[PDB]
């Protein structure tokens, strides 16, 4: 173990490679950043040196995750939302993603209807796709039946069940919701 | 009158120009010396990155904040705010400033946007903020070295760190070129000078002076030791974000 | 926020109606909307609307070092400030130009015509002067500010009174309200502005116009008059091609407006002496 | 899902860092650490931090009160302190925290502005008292008020003359005096949640998500200076009195902390 | 801005000492300077450096000296970068550019060696001269700190204090008597009125008189400040890069030897016009 | 707190709860009332009112008739809209709300790509909202569910628009009113209502239109003075 | 080295060195053109109260029934074959945004821009990424036009490969109205170098290679041979426009051909300025007539 | 000092219904798309107009109908002899931007032009008197350096009223007498007036008058300016071919 400094020299090209958080100069690499640093080596034993401050290490939310978020805005279009867990693993980088309206349903209906489907306020989770270009905005779908919505405030100030696919119930009083009930 | 702070007084004088003194002159020392540096990365909570250095009676902060929102046309940005406290020198000046304040943060930034890369940092502004509590000498090259820290410490990219070193002229019949000053050493001066480099790759980023007299020579001399200075000054910068990393790995 | 946007068939409307002559509540060309000059508790205060554009007008005082040009006479600082419960529009610091023209306009008007004795107000020629300031607020935006502006700064600036002062060789006394009668001011003659707004790049030319007329005319001509008939001040504003004639015929019109207007002022001004002499902090005046 | 995981530790009478709900977090000072200033003062609440530094100077006072020598006071929460302030003019929070200060000042009435008066009608002290808050984690009234206090103690001030031959005045920087200060005003915090809970010491986020804040001046004659009440869910005088009392003991305490260290000096 | 390619050939040139003007590494280009233009200053110059246009103001006022400094008088400076240089200055826009060039401008006279404010003092405390310049742009054509430079100083020999014999009196009263002869006022030295040189850094060769196409291709500019002896009162770096230790020396040197070619050009050009007299008819703007 | 049945003509003030009596029937809750638990919380000053459905089993239903100026994008209510600009298919039309509405290109009665309908900027409409809520912004359409422009479209020009409060339409719109009853006799004319404050008018000449619009801006606590004053100068038109 | 300092010479106007008194109908606003039956307005005029009213400074010209004004200095107007040189400005989603001396910002749609070689099959979204890699913000392109849109604008394409993109060289911005609308603005001169010069007032200098689109970027070095003969060209249609003379191929050729004594640098200073344009004008005027 | 001598002349040596001799020039500075210069006397002006070209920072404010004027307006510090600081920004200059706004996009003629910004700017060099009418007077001749089209010369200047008789072109001398003062800018052609400040008291009757003095001393400003103009495009029609 040995921490680094955005200046010091690690090693020749003879002798490792640039992986991240580094530079190279004539005939060296020098560190980029104030962190540890790690030289990994592949079966072909030429060695991939990088550097890492793992305060925030690094994530990842790939296309075949399951990530939650929150739904603050929403269109007849689209509904944007906020990264919270990528899995169970909270991330303080809360990336922002989106959800399409015919994307919402296995069914894939054109029937769908965002505000009966969401609220902004709520909780979902949904599968990622792409990871965006110029915004980095992730588009999630919840084409599934065990996806979607599962805590949702009531009206004013109270949690509801989900009863069935498109309906919730807050317990204290009686009056039922629509939404994309998940599960 | 302003109208976003607490109704003051017109204006107002301080007392020492009302004083009946020869303020004391320092006198001797050896030329080729330096102050003794308390350096520490990590102070601040609530920012991503923050630094402290001391340096006899200079005591400078900087903060960072980071990324937000806001090729050569998609390439990093980073504005600094300089601010000298009103508490700090003998006299005071309201906080907004004016004169010197936006020439220093001029300076900072031309010192910082070289060792700062920000091909890695597109579309995006890193508000640096420095804050003066007390001057006692080399006041812009403490500012270069916290946010520089800052910097490092928020983990922003680099390729070399940034040292700066303050030098004044001795008014004597025999002028001879004093390094790390203090307030005294500098308003009883005939000329100053700033140096900042990058010392791994020996490359300046940004330097400043004046003179009420020079000369070729003499700058060229001053200018070589400050960087002499700057070199013998960059392991405790070193140690200090070696530190603060360890107290990470501790913490977690 | 901002203002609704007009539609078209408001403005052909309007087009067409002022074509046949035709205002919209129901007067002449030639004719203000009622206008009421009602009074405060304290001296220098009124509250002037004309229809429904309110607008509020305080006098205040002060002594403080002159300015070494003018070490005679002392100083006079107007202001006007548009209320967010004006409109919408008027965010703070976002329509600037209107409070440009506005404030200079009232400057010129009121200060350059020598409206009031800046001489009467020495009391240490050198070292302390008085300052008297007018702040008018905007209250209702519904047509015609600069004529409601004027007229309460007039209003105030008559309807507000000095703590009296004595003097002797440089010892200066100030007093209160209760120990001594505040004195009042001197005016020599009081001007009121008067707007014309010009319709079709010339044509059709009308008095007092409302939001609406304002916002599909192409040019404003304010005219500052007084009852002796003397000129002091007369602008053009919007971009608009206008004559001789019509600003000969606009002024020949502001002379009687300005009379009348002025005959109301007094009035008002006796009825609230007349009231504070009988008991009651009110004074009220209705065209 | 921030308020829910919270009231689950309020119920537990307790809180996500480690307090029971009724006690503060630690407290420090430093005193005299710059020379620059005539009074120095650092105060930190754990992650919470402030630094006050009063200047003094020479003024010319009003007509109707020249014996009166101004305390200007103004808060500056620098972009440095938290991300929710950006380089510019001050904002609204650095303003009404001002005002706060000043309030303060006057009515406590720490200090007799009488005190301050050289030559009356000509010259008087202005004390420019400036704060800077450096890390905005929650609780900067209190902080600030504590800060003006210790550095308002710590300054000592020369003593000047007048002479009639040349008509002005002459400062003796080496000679000086301290300032008398007769009443010692703490500032205690409270949050108050949907009706009845009431936590001390709010740090950030407990300040983010709730419904109303107080603040309590207590002098130590068992006197208030101020009942700073911006908005809230509603209070009884049954929850008014606890906070009182426990603005009593905070007084203590922290009257004995710079007790010990204007006496470690 | 420009491109890439662009930058290649300028960078080439250089390396290669040809420049699409033809000229070398060492060489400025034609510099019309002409003074007292305007006339209801005390003092007034202009200057056309190829594509950048300057007018400087300089109007001698009477003001209470400084406290800490009250057996002389001071300089002021204010800079209008006119939005008619280039419309990106506003109101607001220009603000930026000004403060830095008027910072410049004070740290080239925290010399107490160029101007003789001794000179410029009438009764110490009480009455004092106060020279407010005054820089006023009109285009923005690159070597602009020289431009601004040469200016000050043509300004400040053209400038002529009238002579006041500020006489006390009992019971505060206070007297100016003038000289009526406009022919005897007074003249300030500029022996020592130092000019700005700015060195831009391109590839691994400085050059001189910056023009903007090849400022864009540059990474660093040392800013000296020369007198006609040979000193170096200021040394400022300003850029987005970085730059070595050693071409510094190169820079100062040459800096050195162009502000003595300079001074000596201006000295003898402004001579030869005070000596012509108004037959020069002062052609200016027409 | 007690007997909504004993102040079914009173003007009740926010902060008041009401509860109703009872295994129970059914009711639902206007627009100035509000539901905390099994009571009615007022939200807006009112002069309260009750209805009941000819049937028995209904139960009934509660507002408050508050007059106001401001609207709020509702769902199923007539509103007349200003069109604030276009985006490619659908243009944004103004309602007096919160933030501007859209339409679509092809809602008016009888539209396709190749049949676009005629609407400029600054055209005013009459139509009615299908999704109005406090969360999405609202879109309205000038077409009944069937497929028929019940009389919405474009409203036309050659008129009058001025803005009123809503209660005045509230009344108006009313089947037992007198004023607009009256003015059907004294001279012709044709009139837009719309439930956001809003009034179009037409008639033959001018003078008419505007004697008209000021009546009905004034027809809230006119007296009988005015009223046959207004009366007979429209009789001598 | 050379520094050099002058004074400021006063104009001699009136051009007196010519002694032509033109021809031409002369006007400015107000002035009132030929009133008679039916007469259609072109740019640079307008109506009012049945009477022809200029607008702009300039000459009247009359074609068989037109009226219309050719102004002295304009800013490009859009026309539909012209040639055209630009400095690239934005990228949006989906076209460049280009900047000509016009009242607007010209247009290249992603469509247009010719592609690597011939490799045409049609634009997808890999295109739409590297709509920026290839053409960087910044950047020139020599293109013709190939509409212009009721709003103003332009919208230019690349009809061949001899378009597109464009190496190092160098550029000068003139005025528009100072080349003669005539064919083939791309020449390549004897000199050792080749020129485009834009119905716009952008003038580009390029060397002329050996092999006969702008995909690859040659940035080699110049032969001195080719970077002192360009920068002659440069400073000889510096000296032309200063002078308000026309440009083209035989002007600029000339201009050079008298500039060889006279040294690649002492070419600007008014009086060998002046003395060359005009040799060049003198001997264009007495060999074409 | 005196205004009108008992015979009939002022203090310049000009008798009332005569001006002082504009001195002017157009294409002083070429890195624009248009510039003028103009001495009305002691007073120097100095136009520039950035063509009609792209908005920028779009800001929702292009209009798609017309063109979009934006001039500015500036008085150098040492304009006058008394120093002065802040010359933007003040509550005059943007005064005077409004006006010339009004003026020019009544004469500019911007139903050509939609979606454009034509920049104007003025800056005043040197100020003895009329300074507003020189700044009109300067923006047109660059506006029509140009090419910009425009109904007319919009021409501009002062008249005032001393003695019971009106002067043209007031001075800064009877400017600061505080004498009524009126500034005007018309459209020879037609007649038309595009602007009609005026500053002070006076009678009603004695309006007509200065009113005419105005109007034709802005016609001898026309002839002076309109000789300037032939001038110009004479020489650069000859130096073309």
């Amino acid at each position: 173990v040995r921490y680094c400094i955005p200046g010091e020299r690690l090693c020749n090209l003879e002798e490792g490679s640039p992986g991240s958080g580094t530079y190279t100069r004539h005939g060296y690499i020098f560190s980029s950043l104030a962190g540890c640093l790690m030289k990994s080596s592949e079966n072909g034993a030429l060695p991939v040196v990088s550097v890492v401050r793992e305060t925030e290490s690094q994530l990842l939310p790939d296309v075949g995750a399951i990530v939650t978020c929150k739904v603050s805005s929403i269109n007849s279009r689209f509904a944007k939302v906020h990264i919270l867990y990528v899995g169970s693993m909270p991330l303080k980088n809360s990336f922002r993603g989106t959800i399409r309206k015919e994307d919402v349903r296995a069914t894939e209906k054109d029937k769908v209807e965002i505000y009966k489907s969401f609220r902004p306020g709520d909780i979902v989770l949904a599968k990622v796709i792409s990871l965006g270009d110029a915004q980095s905005n992730y588009l999630l779908t919840t084409a599934e039946n065990e996806l979607g919505v599962v805590v949702a405030h009531s009206e004013s100030g109270i949690q509801m069940v989900p009863i069935s696919w498109c309906e919730m119930q807050c317990p204290k009083t009686h009056t039922k919701e629509f939404r994309k009930v998940a599960r | 009158g302003d109208h976003r702070r607490i109704r003051g007084p017109e204006e107002s004088q301080p007392p020492q120009l009302y004083a009946a003194d020869e303020e004391e002159a320092p006198g001797t020392r050896d030329p080729t010396r330096l102050r003794p540096v308390y350096a520490r990365a990590g102070l601040l909570s609530q920012a991503k990155g923050s630094a402290y250095l001391e340096a006899g009676g200079t005591k400078v902060l900087c903060a960072v904040s980071g990324p937000r929102q806001a090729p050569a046309a998609l390439r990093g940005r980073l504005l600094c705010d300089f601010r000298r406290a009103p508490f700090a020198g003998r006299r005071r000046r309201a906080p907004p400033g004016g004169c010197e304040e936006r020439e220093l943060a001029l300076a900072l930034q031309e010192a910082l946007e070289p060792a700062v890369r920000l091909g890695r940092y597109p579309r995006a502004q890193l508000e640096v903020s420095a804050l003066l509590l007390e001057d006692g000498g080399s006041a812009l090259a403490a500012a270069l070295t916290a946010a520089a820290l800052a910097l490092a410490d928020a983990g922003v990219e680099m390729y070399d760190l940034v040292v700066g070193c303050g030098l004044s002229l001795a008014p004597g019949p025999a002028p001879t070129w004093l390094l790390d000053p203090t307030r005294l050493e500098e308003e009883r001066a005939a000329a100053g000078l700033t140096v900042a480099l990058m010392p791994v790759l020996n490359q300046v980023a940004g330097l400043l002076g004046s003179g009420e007299g020079g000369l070729t020579e003499s700058w060229a001399e001053a200018v070589r030791l400050g960087l002499e200075g700057c070199q013998r000054l960059y392991p405790v910068l070193q140690q200090s974000l070696v530190r603060a990393a360890r107290r990470r790995g501790a913490a977690a | 926020m901002k203002e609704t946007p007009l539609s078209n068939c408001e403005r052909r409307f309007l087009l067409r109606a002022i074509e046949e002559k035709k205002r919209l509540d129901g007067r002449q060309t030639y004719d203000y909307r009622n206008i009421r000059i009602s009074f405060g508790t304290d001296y220098g205060c009124c509250i002037v609307e004309l229809g429904k554009t309110r607008v509020l007008g305080q006098v205040s005082c002060e002594l403080v070092s002159p300015k070494l040009n003018r070490a005679t006479e002392g100083i006079l600082f107007f202001n006007l400030e548009l209320s967010q419960m004006a409109a919408p529009a008027f965010e703070p610091g976002r329509q600037s130009d209107l409070l440009v023209k506005l404030n200079r306009l009232m400057e010129r008007c009121l200060r350059n015509s020598k409206c009031i004795d800046t001489e009467s107000l020495c009391v240490v020629a050198g070292e302390k002067v008085w300052q008297i300031r007018v702040d008018l607020h905007l209250l209702n935006h519904d047509g015609n500010i600069i004529d409601a502006a004027s007229i309460a700064a007039i209003v105030a600036l008559c309807h507000f009174r000095r703590p009296d002062v004595s003097v002797q060789g440089d010892e200066v006394t100030l007093y209160t309200p209760e120990e001594r009668d505040p004195v009042p001011l001197s005016i020599h003659h009081m001007p009121i502005c008067v707007s014309f707004a010009f319709f079709q790049q010339g044509t059709y030319l009308l008095v007092d116009p409302n939001e609406r007329e304002e916002r599909v005319m192409d040019g404003l001509l304010v005219i500052a008059m007084n009852k002796h008939r003397e000129i002091c001040t007369i602008q053009s504003s919007g971009g608009i091609m206008l004559l001789k004639d019509q600003v000969l015929r606009c002024s020949k019109i502001a002379g009687v407006k300005v009379a009348e207007i002025t005959e109301l002022i007094l009035k008002a001004l006796e009825n609230d002496q007349k009231v504070r002499k009988e008991g009651g902090k009110f004074g009220f005046a209705e065209s | 899902e921030p308020l829910e995981y919270y009231r689950r530790f309020l119920k537990e009478n307790c809180r996500p860092d480690g307090r029971e709900l009724g006690e503060f977090r630690t407290t420090t000072v430093n005193i005299g650490s710059i020379s620059t200033a005539d009074g120095s003062a650092l105060v930190k609440l754990g992650n919470t931090t402030v630094i006050c530094g009063v200047k003094a100077e020479f003024a010319a006072p009003s007509t109707d009160a020249p014996d009166k020598g101004y305390v200007v006071p103004n808060v500056d929460l620098p972009p440095l302190c938290s991300s929710r302030f950006r380089s510019g003019p001050p904002g609204e929070e650095a303003q009404v925290a001002s005002q706060f200060i000043a309030d303060v000042i006057e009515n406590s009435q720490i200090i007799q502005k009488e005190d301050l008066c050289i030559s009356p009608g000509k010259l008087v002290w202005v004390l420019y008292c400036d704060l800077i808050c450096l890390d905005y984690d929650g609780n900067i009234l209190d902080a600030c008020t504590f800060a003006l206090l210790a550095a308002l103690k710590n300054v000592q001030l020369p003593e000047v003359t007048i002479n009639e031959e040349t008509a002005l005045a002459e400062v003796n920087l080496k000679k000086k005096s301290y300032l008398n200060i007769r009443t010692h005003p703490v500032a205690t915090s409270f949050a108050v949640f949907d009706d009845t809970l009431l936590i001390v010491d709010p740090t950030g986020e407990e300040e983010h998500l709730a419904t109303g804040t107080l603040t309590i001046v207590m002098d130590e004659e068992g006197k208030l200076c101020c009942l700073h009440k911006p908005g809230g869910s509603g209070l009884t005088g049954a929850k008014l009195q606890d906070c009182m009392s426990r603005a009593v003991t905070r007084h203590k305490e922290v009257k004995k902390l710079m007790d010990e260290v204007i006496k470690s000096m | 801005t420009l491109s890439e390619a662009e930058k290649v050939y300028i960078v080439h040139g250089v390396q290669e000492d040809l420049r699409v003007d033809g000229r070398g590494c060492e060489d400025y280009r034609c510099v019309e300077v002409e003074t007292d233009v305007v006339s209801n200053t005390s003092g007034s110059a202009r200057v056309k450096l190829g594509h950048t246009d300057i007018l400087v103001g300089v109007k001698a006022e009477m003001g209470t000296p400084k406290l800490e400094k009250p057996n002389e008088g001071y300089l002021e400076f204010f800079v209008d970068c006119s939005a008619s240089a280039t419309p990106e200055f506003e109101g607001r826009g220009g603000d930026d550019l000004g403060t830095e060039i008027a910072n410049t401008l004070y740290r080239i006279f925290n010399n107490k060696s160029s101007v003789d404010l001794k000179t410029l003092c009438i009764s110490p405390r009480e009455h004092c001269w106060v020279l407010y310049v005054d820089v006023l742009l009109l285009e923005c054509g690159g070597n602009l700190f020289d431009a601004i430079s040469i200016a000050v100083k043509a300004a400040l020999f053209n400038t002529r204090i009238p002579r006041v014999r500020v006489l006390e009196d009992e019971e505060g009263s206070k007297d100016i008597e003038l000289s009526d002869d406009p022919y005897d006022c007074i003249r300030l030295s500029v022996e020592n009125v130092p000019c700005i040189v700015t060195l831009c850094k391109i590839g691994y060769r400085h050059v001189v008189d910056a023009t903007l196409q090849e400022e864009a291709c540059s990474l660093a500019s040392l800013l000296v400040s020369v007198t006609s002896k040979g000193v170096v009162t200021c040394m400022r770096k300003v850029g987005k890069g970085s730059l070595d230790p050693e071409s510094i020396f190169e820079m100062m040197e040459t800096g050195k030897r162009v502000g003595k070619v300079l001074h000596a050009s201006l000295q003898s050009v402004v001579h030869k016009e005070e000596s012509l007299g108004p037959k020069r008819q002062k052609v200016g703007f027409l | 707190a007690r007997a909504a049945r004993t102040v079914l003509g009173q003007v009740v003030l926010p902060g008041e709860e009401l509860l109703l009596p009872e295994s129970r029937v059914r009711v639902v809750c206007g627009p100035g009332l509000r539901r905390c638990g099994d009571r009615l919380l007022v939200t807006k000053c009112g002069r309260l009112r009750h209805k009941e459905p000819g049937s028995g089993s209904g139960g009934g239903v509660y507002w408050v008739d508050s007059q106001q100026k401001r609207y709020v994008p509702v769902k199923g209510d007539h509103v007349i809209g200003i069109v604030t600009a276009k985006s490619g298919d659908i243009f944004k039309v103004d309602v007096g709300g919160s933030e501007p509405a859209s339409l679509s290109y092809l809602s008016f009665e009888g539209a396709t790509k190749r049949n676009r309908p005629n609407v400029q900027v600054g055209d005013l409409i009459y139509g009615q909202f299908v999704v109005a809520n406090k969360d999405m912004e609202p879109e309205m359409v000038c077409i009944d569910s069937c497929g028929r422009a019940n009389g919405m479209g474009v409203i036309g020009q050659d008129g009058l628009l001025f803005k009123v409060t809503l209660g005045l339409i509230r009344k108006l719109l009313a089947p037992d009113c007198e004023i607009i009853q009256e003015v059907g006799k004294l001279h012709p004319l044709e009139i837009v209502f719309g439930m956001n404050g809003r009034i179009w008018v037409k008639a033959k000449t001018i003078q008419q239109t505007l004697i008209l619009a000021n009546i009905l801006e004034a027809c809230e606590h006119m007296t009988s003075d005015q009223r046959k004053q207004i009366f007979s100068r429209l009789a001598e038109s | 080295m050379a520094m050099e300092m002058r004074l400021p010479v006063a104009r001699k106007p009136l051009s007196e060195r010519l002694g032509r008194d033109t021809k031409k109908h002369l006007v400015v606003p107000g002035d009132t053109i030929t009133t008679d039956t039916g007469f259609m307005r072109g740019h640079g005029t307008y109506m009012g109260e049945e009477k022809l009213i200029a607008s702009v400074a300039g000459s009247v010209e009359r074609v068989n029934k037109l009226i219309c004004v050719k102004a002295l200095k304009t800013r490009y107007i859009g026309e539909v074959g012209d040639i055209v040189v630009g400095r690239i400005t934005e990228v949006q989603q989906k076209r460049w945004k280009v900047e000509t001396n016009s009242r607007l910002d010209s247009v290249l749609l992603l469509s247009s821009m010719n592609l690597p070689g011939g490799e045409l099959r049609r634009r997808s979204a890999e295109d739409e990424l590297a709509m920026r890699g290839f053409l960087q913000e910044g950047d020139l392109i020599s293109a013709e036009v190939q509409a212009v849109f009721s709003d103003g604008a332009v919208s230019l394409h690349t009809r061949s490969l001899k378009y597109g993109k464009l190496g190092q060289g160098v550029l000068v911005q003139v005025s528009p109205s100072l080349v003669k609308r005539q064919k083939t603005h791309f020449h390549d001169l004897p000199c050792g170098a080749s020129v485009i010069l834009g119905n716009n007032g952008f003038i580009w200098i390029y060397p002329t290679p050996e092999h006969k689109g702008g995909f690859i970027a040659n940035l080699e070095p110049v032969s001195l041979a080719d970077r002192e003969v360009i920068s002659r060209l440069r400073n000889c249609i510096i000296s032309l426009v200063t002078q308000r003379m026309m440009l083209y191929d035989t002007s600029i050729l000339y201009c050079y051909e008298a500039s060889l004594p006279h040294q690649i640098k002492d070419i600007l200073k008014p009086e060998i300025m002046e003395e060359i344009v005009m040799e060049t004008r003198q001997r264009l005027l007495e060999q074409e007539g | 000092l005196e205004l009108l001598s008992d015979q009939g002349y002022r203090v310049d040596g000009r008798r009332a219904g005569e001006l002082r001799k504009i001195q002017a020039r157009m294409g002083v500075f070429a890195q624009a798309d248009g510039s003028a210069y103009i001495e009305q006397g002691n007073t120097k002006a100095l136009a520039v107009v950035y063509g009609p070209h792209e908005i920028r920072g779009s800001r929702a404010r292009a209009l798609p109908d017309r063109a979009l004027v934006n001039c500015q307006y500036s008085s150098a510090t040492f304009s006058t002899g008394e120093r002065k600081r802040r010359p933007h920004g003040d509550r005059k200059s943007c005064e005077m931007g409004l006006q010339l706004r009004q003026t020019f996009e009544a004469a500019i003629l911007t139903q050509l032009h939609p979606r454009s910004q034509i920049d104007i700017y003025v800056q005043v060099l040197q100020a003895d008197g009329g300074t507003y009418a020189a700044c009109v007077n300067a923006a047109t001749l660059a506006v029509l350096d140009a090419g910009i089209p425009m109904r007319d010369f919009v021409c501009a200047c002062s008249a005032g009223f001393v003695d019971g008789t009106a002067l043209a072109d007031l001075s800064h001398v009877e400017e600061a007498a505080g004498g009524p003062q009126l500034a005007l800018a018309l459209l020879p052609a037609s007649g038309q007036i595009a602007l009609l400040e005026m500053d002070a008291r006076l009678h009603e009757d004695h309006l007509e008058r200065v009113l005419e003095a105005a109007a034709q001393a802005a016609r001898d400003v026309h002839t002076l300016l309109d000789r300037v103009v032939r001038q110009h495009v004479r020489e650069a029609s000859i130096l073309l071919g």
